[PDB]
């Protein structure tokens, strides 16, 4: 029994350890209470505005649309507090961890945007936080780990598996089955079982609240279509979420793409995988024939994630959002492009989002259409690796 | 068939507690395996709980994590797991074998499909680790179809709605969960709570088999002692296997003194 | 002749070759005439907003003031694009470069965050960008190095006298001294020849504009003191200047003690220097009995410099405003304090000015006192180091 | 005294321009730094300019910038560069000498003092090279109280009223700068502009000598052709130093022949 639907048609469920039930029943009371409790709502919003720098800008690109019929805008969740749009569900998830009188925080992170984001409200908000993050992006997202360390978080490497985001997510819910009296989990993203993927849906939906009021605001009517990448799809579900009944706008998200969908090396289950029941939720996810679950690739570790949100798999199985994936390649591509060209430095997830509206601009120069690309976070993390990429090419 | 229903009337005969093992089929290879289930039975075993190598084995501690990688590393499939089960049971007709699945192989090509493979092999009952009873329709439906056991987990936590539900839901045996976490010998799960055990008996559930963290006899007559039907232990017994990869026979004599020493504490 | 007085009392001037004073007339002439000029002002405007995200917020410390008398409010510069205050005064001197019709960039950096600010101006309005940094930031500072060249900027690293920020002026000034016909010096503190220490101040003055109205709105009214780390004076002159006027309010300045005072490696010249002549100015400086220009030291390279803004100088000297000085372990002190309780990762230049507040409140923790700190950007460019240094000093 | 006065009018008696070398003082160090300029005058230096080093010398480029810092190694002070000048003046009466002075060394204990100094070592003019005729009241006062001629500078970019100014403020020599940016032999300037030099004329002020880039005797010669009084080199003279800083005797003898070459171009 449940308050609200665990369910986007077929997909998602609460797929857990029977021990686990009673966990995510108190989370979905605690959030529908808080939901409705105006001072949760002040708190909430006093935390996005004055902590975090909400609203976040919508930048008109100058240079990147030059000579073609697009129009593109950029929500700039990179500028919030953290680096990422990660942060403002993290506050929320940390008050309603305070509602329970939990003190504990356990979190994954694949690029370390969520973990450096638990970390910073824990410190804020006087609680106790552990992050498993997986050992290969210990590596390549390790400002992220100095950044999560100074300020008091644990990080726990994790080795087992592809030492990615999975397997960071399959240790801290192996700790939770354990350790749910004191601690809760700050899931990351709009996956795992019920209610997780409602949550983070509802405390990402200033995103795109914001952006429809600032186009408004700028172009006096709504976007043709608004892109964002999609790894367990909370930046692309809070951008999307408030023009859903907009049956007008477009809602195109990017999965990774990798070495290309042909060579098995990527991140696009929703597209690409095919249905399944793992880390809580029924979801389309990679796998083998013998319904093993496939380990994930992409150049970006926020996306390097073998499966996907249930909303969006509903979202696309009625043809409400459209789905697509960019290799590393274009991704790469992206990056460049609007660090040399617009003075931004995305992260290498976004540059996935970004790769996308520069194809939809590009493909048909005189199409007229106004875009907004979600700009979920800044690539400060991305650099080392991006610099040792563009080196070892020869440029 | 009825191989739970008739272990259990044998055993309240002889006023015996089931002592029944865990390990992972194809851990550390498909032959070693087999010999490791026949050892088991040999030594005392009443009935088997054995598990199918999966990916990502989210109710699982490193020690069982670590078999299921072994049996991948012998490239032992659930296929290959099937061929195992039939042969089990061609030598053994009566011993009740309980499967562990994750979920996703049990969806994989369909719940059906999976319950009458485990009938056509002779499977008595199949545990999904990460469906809740909350979203055990599909799957209780089809066991029963098929004529398999679906067993319920009985949480420390449990309320009194589960209670009724496990009691109802489920067949062959209740799971009697230790504490929270996942499994692993180190970490010592409670005495069976005596409440909840009595509660099942009012409800007329499945005989409890308590599990996780059972390690040492002590801990077997414990369980009995507190109302529990019998008990599983599956760290401790793959640590033994784990710990003997290079000396196949001390496997073999070493599991065999563990389960012989398990099985005569279940004895009252 | 110019428009505008070049002297704060006996400081500042204009102390450059003979060669460069029509570039600097020019300079004054187009501020002047842009500050009168609507379109300009909007333009500005409308950068500063949708593109850099101001206004930035200010925020209430919540815990590290628990059992004192001390409010200790934020402003955050450490949410602008590019992660400091930098990025606003480069916005007004790209456009003024504009205005001028010249198409290359010279700046100067230290910490990296006007070398990144400068960068991002020149992709984003079309101008081409070197940038010097003293060999030794380039090192202790080295994300920004690779920000900078992800932007398209040249980054030349300097390896004359102490490889630090003065050295870097010194370079970007003898570049310009030959190239002025093509190239603005886009100078990145409020120091150097007249009209850079006026300009930088008025492209500055939001910081403190916004500050008043932000803590006006929370508390009713003005903070009993604005305090702000200087090197050369740029985030301090634009947190002081709108509050110039109201008397009430002090004016506190925190110049770098280094490994302190008394062991001569410092940067605090203002207060532990004496007046000379230098990059253009007429200001106090850390020279030696004979009048050759002293190195100084930082742990923090943007405020590892031997000189001072001449209003700052004007200022200490009519008793407006303080001057105070903090020690690299304060500061190291102040920057994990701020990251533990706070949840925030301030630059080691702001760092001081955090941990002067810090003992403004812990000496006097029954004193009822409302201070604002002006956090003028972020750590993410010190992660690195403090990491080795916390390290090295086995914790 | 009157010393570029007397020479100005010698050189125009015998129809010659002024060859200037610079130099830093007590580069490579004291003793040979005297040396070299012994050699630069016999080798028919009509005047000199010479540099106190200067921590930071904003209008130098490396070549100079690598002058100061060999004295600096040689631990040169501006107080011993002042024991050097009144050891100079002594051997040599007539010889005009001007110093090229960062601000700061001139402001350091007072500006009157330092003007007062340099006439007591018999030094004919100082330069401050980060001093505009805008910013040069005090310092062109000092200078006059203390009969040193203070020098200004024409540069390319000169309009009317700078013209005006260096006319009348200035005495000694006018410096005609060739060209914008810092001093160094690779950056070869422009010809003396003539508008220039015709406007210096016309407003009566100090002789012309121009300078930067100026390494060759076809250069020395272009000047004098333009109507320049004088050229003075630098970097020139600078580089045979440090080329030959393990060979001193080479050293000499390689500056002589420079210097003779480039007072030979300015014989019209
Ligand atoms: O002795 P231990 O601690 O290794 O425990 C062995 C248990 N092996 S098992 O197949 O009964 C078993 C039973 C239930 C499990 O998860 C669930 F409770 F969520 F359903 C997992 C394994
Ligand atoms: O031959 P080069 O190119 O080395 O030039 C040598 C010049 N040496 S100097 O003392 O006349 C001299 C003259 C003026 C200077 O700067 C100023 F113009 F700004 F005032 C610097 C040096
Ligand atoms: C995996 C992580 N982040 C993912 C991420 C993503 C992808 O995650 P969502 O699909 O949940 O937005 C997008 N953009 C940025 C900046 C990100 O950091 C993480 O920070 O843990
Ligand atoms: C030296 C640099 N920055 C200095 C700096 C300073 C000191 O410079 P001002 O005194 O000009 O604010 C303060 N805060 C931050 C974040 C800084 O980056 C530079 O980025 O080039
Ligand atoms: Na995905
Ligand atoms: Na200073």
């Amino acid at each position: 029994t449940t308050l609200l639907n665990p369910y986007f048609g077929e997909f998602g469920g609460m797929y857990v350890p029977q021990i686990l039930m009673p966990a995510l029943n108190q989370l979905e009371e605690a959030f529908v209470s808080a939901q409705k409790d105006p001072e949760f709502q002040a708190q909430f919003a006093d935390l996005l505005k004055n902590y975090a720098g909400r609203p976040t800008a919508l930048t008109k690109c100058q240079n990147i649309t030059a000579g073609t019929r697009t129009t593109l805008y950029l929500k700039r969740e990179d500028l919030l507090h953290g680096g990422a749009h990660k942060t403002n569900q993290v506050l929320g998830q940390a008050l309603l961890a305070k509602r329970m009188g939990k003190s504990e925080i356990i979190a994954e992170t694949g690029a370390g945007q969520h973990g450096v984001a638990s970390a910073l409200a824990s410190a804020l908000l006087g609680l106790k936080c552990r992050i498993y993050m997986g050992a290969k992006d210990v590596e390549r997202q390790s400002p992220n780990v100095f950044r999560m360390r100074l300020m008091g978080a644990e990080v726990i490497p994790v080795h087992s598996g592809s030492a990615t985001l999975k397997d960071a997510c399959n240790e801290a819910l192996r700790d939770w089955s354990g350790s749910y009296e004191t601690a809760h989990y700050m899931l990351g993203t709009a996956a795992g079982p019920h209610p997780y993927p409602t949550i983070v849906r509802e405390f990402q939906r200033m995103i795109g609240e914001e952006t429809k009021a600032q186009i408004l605001d700028k172009e006096g009517r709504l976007p043709d279509a608004v892109i964002a990448c999609v790894g367990g799809g909370s930046n692309a579900i809070g951008m999307f979420a408030d023009f859903i009944n907009d049956t007008s706008v477009g809602l195109i998200g990017v999965e990774p793409g990798g070495h290309g969908i042909e060579t098995g090396e990527h991140g696009a289950p929703l597209k690409h995988g095919r249905v399944g029941i793992y880390f809580g939720m029924k979801a389309p996810m990679m796998q083998t024939a013998d319904g093993q679950i496939e380990e994930s690739y992409s150049i970006s570790a926020g996306l390097d994630f073998p499966s996907v949100g249930p909303q969006h798999a509903y979202l696309n199985s009625i043809g409400r959002a459209d789905y697509v994936s960019i290799t590393d390649d274009e991704a790469l591509e992206a990056f460049k492009t609007l660090c040399r060209h617009e003075g931004i430095i995305p992260a290498l997830e976004s540059s996935h989002a970004l790769a996308h509206a520069l194809k939809m601009m590009r493909e048909q120069p005189e199409k007229e259409q106004l875009l907004v690309v979600n700009l979920s976070g800044r690539g400060d993390k991305d650099i080392f690796t991006v610099h040792d990429i563009l080196k070892a090419r020869g440029e | 068939m009825e191989r739970y229903e008739n272990l259990f009337a044998q055993l309240n005969d002889r006023r015996e507690g089931a002592f029944v093992p865990f390990v992972t089929l194809g851990d550390p290879g498909i032959e070693q395996s087999l010999k490791i289930i026949d050892t088991l039975i040999d030594a005392g075993a009443d009935a088997l709980e054995l598990g199918v190598p999966f990916s990502d084995p989210l109710a699982d501690g490193p020690t069982i994590q670590n078999a299921n990688l072994r049996a991948f590393a012998a490239g032992v499939t659930p296929a290959q797991c099937f061929e195992m089960l039939a042969l089990i049971r061609e030598k053994h007709p009566t011993i009740p074998i309980g499967l562990l699945m994750y979920a996703n192989l049990v969806f994989n090509n369909g719940i059906d499909a999976f319950y009458a493979r485990c009938e056509q092999v002779g499977v008595d009952s199949v545990l999904v680790a990460d469906v809740p009873v909350e979203e055990s329709a599909p799957f209780r439906q089809a066991a029963l179809r098929h004529n398999i056991a679906p067993i319920f987990i009985c949480p420390p936590n449990a309320d009194d709605d589960l209670l009724r539900q496990v009691a109802s839901y489920g067949r062959g045996y209740t799971y009697l969960l230790s504490r929270s976490g996942v499994t692993g010998a180190e970490n010592r799960g409670a005495l069976p709570l005596h409440h909840l055990i009595e509660k099942l008996k009012e409800y007329h559930a499945a005989p409890a088999l308590q599990g996780f963290g059972i390690s040492s006899p002590e801990q077997v007559s414990a369980a009995v002692r507190a109302g529990a039907a019998g008990a599983i232990s599956g760290s401790a017994i793959v640590k033994i296997i784990e710990k003997n990869l290079a000396s196949p026979k001390q496997m073999l004599a070493e599991l065999r003194s563990f389960v012989s020493a398990m099985k005569a504490a279940s004895r009252a």
